[PDB]
């Protein structure tokens, strides 16, 4: 049926 | 999944304001507005999931619950001409934009001192130039186009015909075009 | 041999359906919460020093904030709607039995959702004193259960009533136990 | 507060374990099978009313795993402190001889999400009809989990949920018998 | 900015194409889109891995390299595959930035591929006396396909002020599913400027045609990628 929404995982700052 | 834009196309005179609209059928993580020039380069105007943003003569509003976005062009400008897309980052799909079909915008100059004239050039080739922006050109005959002598604040419309002039333009040319030779 | 754990939780808190909604984004490293986005605050806050660089980096990505701040409508309220019919409005009728374990046990099992009121009556009259309960037990398969117990020596000819009120029944359920 | 929807993800090194699940008031709506890359609904009928695009979960896990790695170096490889589980065995409904039932092994308040769990009938392993939840989130950032064993109630039989977790000294053995 | 190669490509039915893309430095995600007859989503890569894919046959395939540049590769090309293929980079779920595109044309054969003829037309004396302005006109005719870029040069330097080129071109024979093309452009400068014999005005057209390695079936000149131009010194 209808689609569940997702929040994206934020990338922590590199180095 | 569906992204409707309105209107499908639009012609303005420089200085006019308008509203481009975008309607969409699902919740959308973010919404983005693009300008695409004739060469095909897309330029982002706004990242706007909600609220109202201003950047100069452009502003945009997104009402997330109602699922629409409006794009405001104040004081329009020949350089605004192109195609305007809303694209949509559907909340249930990662890493994908869905585009509408675009709204094509054409903005012609406000020719304050028209001097419609038809000239013949040497290397064929007639040139209808300096006519104001309400003139239609009948379709070898090219359509009209603006040129900007940016540094003397001067813009003018022109079209070109080849393979004598007086015949070529026929097409409602102003009631007093300047015709030599 | 040593373990290292990262947890990411997006929590949508709903007060009266979708009228007030809070969004809580949490990062947890080995059992310690380090950084959060609370829609109530409107930006990322370090909880511990561990998470300090993540709050500063993320707070400088304007797109990310703008997006999170609208998630309360685009994400939270959206999912509530998608899931209403089989989560929020899920109803399973409790199965109520009464047996003596003296001590009268009212078992109330297989019900959904978790809000329930269980009462005892000795001869059609309340008994708030002497009432021992397990509390609400979550079965893990979208059903709850509870056992409520009454301390009384049963004198025969008496009636005991387990009364159970639950969103799955318009009027309450009553099981009796006599003699 | 009325309701809570939680999108919960975790990543454990060096086991390389990943989980992505949705939780409604503490019950699982679904989780993503990383191997087969498909959405697995906690109840089959949820798949009628709803869909989830699994590819989005896989993406989140990749990022989670990269975040953990960076986070591990920042903490100078501080490993997780094992927190041992509490274990309760209990039945689906009130037990009766020859009438079918289910044993519930509830495992709660533990961390790193790794357990090994066996059911024993009269000291010996049983695995007929067994099923299990994934790891479920808690607000103190520990975990819950459920193991199920269908059984025919009898007068002879003693049952054990045996739970192994690094936070414990010896396997925890939890008695259940029909009395 | 995002970059793409190549800018244009012609291919015959059944051949194969390889398109290149580089994301903005810092961006680790790459998106491919197809724009035919509004864009359609093709593929998404992050950190070297295919994260997602749109509704396209396995003929369409690609990959991303460890330095985050990527390649889109299409294999048993069809007429329908003709499109602007756009590349974009971004942080996930943030603003998308697009490259200039690969303009890919798939034909049944190449026999109808022609470079342009280019000529320049000097301003009339009538215009100068009237307005004190001089309009040069450039004509590019007989090309196919519509893969051209026109520019004016004045004393060896590219110019945009005072220039108009046609939004998009007209067909030499309108009723014909395969006609050749024409395009005009004007350049307007002041009277005094054109009336100065030192000044050099060049119109040029960059035609994007067959490459050295294309199979050529025909007697006439091989219509390779090239530059055709015309010039005119200012007549005092
Ligand atoms: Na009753
Ligand atoms: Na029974």
């Amino acid at each position: 049926g209808e689609l569940i929404g997702i929040l994206n995982a934020a990338k922590v700052p590199a180095d | 999944i569906q992204v409707e834009q309105s209107p499908p196309d639009l012609i303005l005179q420089e200085g006019a304001n308008s509203t481009l609209r975008c309607n969409f059928s699902d919740s959308v993580n973010n919404l983005q507005w693009f300008h695409q020039n004739p060469w095909g380069q897309l330029i982002n105007l706004f990242y706007i999931p909600s609220g109202t943003k201003q950047n100069g003569r452009l502003s945009a509003t997104t009402v997330a619950t109602e699922r629409y976005s409006l794009l405001y062009i104040s004081s329009s400008q020949t350089t605004d001409s192109g195609v305007y897309f809303c694209a949509v980052d559907r909340g249930s799909t990662l890493g994908r934009l869905y585009f509408g079909r675009g709204t094509q915008l054409t903005v012609w100059p406000d020719i304050q001192k028209p001097d419609p004239a038809v000239y013949q050039l040497r290397d064929s080739v007639c040139l209808f130039t300096d006519f104001d922006s309400q003139t239609n050109v009948s379709q070898y005959i090219t359509d009209k186009c603006v040129l900007d002598m940016r540094s003397m604040d001067f813009k003018s419309n022109s079209a070109v015909a080849w393979s004598a002039c007086a015949n070529a333009f026929n097409s409602i040319i102003p009631e007093d075009t300047f015709f030599p030779s | 041999r040593p373990r290292f754990l990262w947890q990411l939780k997006f929590e949508c808190h709903f007060f009266n359906g979708t009228e007030r909604v809070r969004l809580l984004e949490r990062c947890i490293y080995n059992q310690e919460e380090s950084v959060r986005f609370d829609s109530d605050v409107g930006e990322y806050r370090a909880v511990t020093e561990l998470g300090r660089p993540d709050a500063e980096y993320w707070n400088s990505q304007k797109d990310l904030l703008e997006q999170r701040r609208a998630a309360v409508d685009t994400y939270c309220r959206h999912n509530y709607g998608v899931g209403e019919s089989f989560t929020v409005q899920r109803r399973v009728e409790p199965k109520v039995t009464v047996y003596p374990s003296n001590l009268l046990v009212c078992s109330v099992s297989g019900f959904y959702p978790g809000s329930i009121e269980v009462r005892w009556f000795r001869n059609g009259q309340e008994e708030k004193a002497g009432v021992v309960s397990t509390g609400l037990i979550q079965n893990g398969d979208w059903t709850f259960q509870t056992l409520v117990m009454l301390e009384t020596v049963p004198r025969s000819g008496e009636v005991y009533t387990c009364q159970v009120e639950h969103p799955s029944v318009t009027s309450p359920l009553t099981v009796e136990w006599r003699a | 507060e009325e309701h809570v929807i939680i999108q919960a993800e975790f990543y454990l090194n060096p086991d390389q374990s990943g989980e992505f699940m949705f939780d409604f008031d503490g019950d699982e709506i679904f989780h993503v099978d990383m191997a087969k890359k498909e959405t697995v609904w906690r109840l089959e009928e949820f798949g009628r009313f709803a869909s989830f695009e699994a590819q989005g979960a896989l993406a989140n896990i990749a990022v989670d795993k990269a975040n953990l790695e960076i986070m591990t170096k920042r903490s100078n490889y501080t490993p997780i402190t094992n927190v041992p589980p509490e274990v309760t065995v209990l039945t689906n409904s009130p037990v009766e001889l020859r009438e079918p039932n289910v044993l519930i092994c509830f495992i709660d308040k533990f961390t790193p999400p790794v357990v090994n769990v066996t059911w024993l009938r009269n000291g010996k392993p049983v695995t007929t009809g067994v099923s299990e939840t994934v790891f479920l989130p808690r607000e103190d950032h520990l975990f819950r989990k459920f193991h199920y064993l269908p059984f025919l109630p009898s007068t002879e039989d003693v049952y054990d949920c045996r739970v192994e977790h690094w936070g414990l000294d010896e396997p925890l053995l939890k008695h259940w018998e029909f009395d | 900015g995002v970059t793409q190669s190549p800018t244009h490509l012609i291919k015959t039915r059944g051949q194969q194409a390889t398109l290149r893309c580089s994301p903005i430095s810092g961006h680790t995600s790459v998106y491919w889109y197809q724009q035919a007859l509004g864009l359609q989503f093709l593929l998404w890569y992050d950190e070297g891995e295919e994260r997602n894919r749109g509704n396209f046959p396995p003929r369409f395939s690609g990959r991303q390299f460890p330095n985050y540049s990527s390649e889109l590769n299409v294999n048993a090309l069809e007429l329908e595959d003709s499109a602007l293929y756009l590349c974009a980079s971004s942080q996930i779920r943030e603003t998308q930035y697009f490259g200039p595109g690969t303009r890919l044309l798939v034909l049944e054969d190449l026999k109808n591929v022609f470079p342009p003829e280019v000529a320049v037309f000097e301003p009339s004396e009538a215009e100068i006396s009237h307005t004190q302005k001089a309009t040069l006109v450039c004509l590019a005719t007989g090309f196919y396909p519509d893969h051209v870029e026109l520019s004016w040069w004045v004393n060896g330097k590219e110019v945009h002020s005072g220039v108009c080129t046609d939004p998009q071109p007209l067909k030499e024979q309108p009723a014909l599913n395969d006609s050749r093309y024409a395009l005009s452009s004007r350049l307007r400068v002041s009277a005094t400027f054109w009336q100065n014999p030192r000044n050099h005005f060049r119109c040029q057209v960059q035609f994007y045609g067959l490459s050295e390695n294309d199979e050529w079936t025909q007697d006439r000149a091989k219509p390779v990628t090239q530059i055709v131009s015309a010039e005119a010194w200012g007549r005092a």
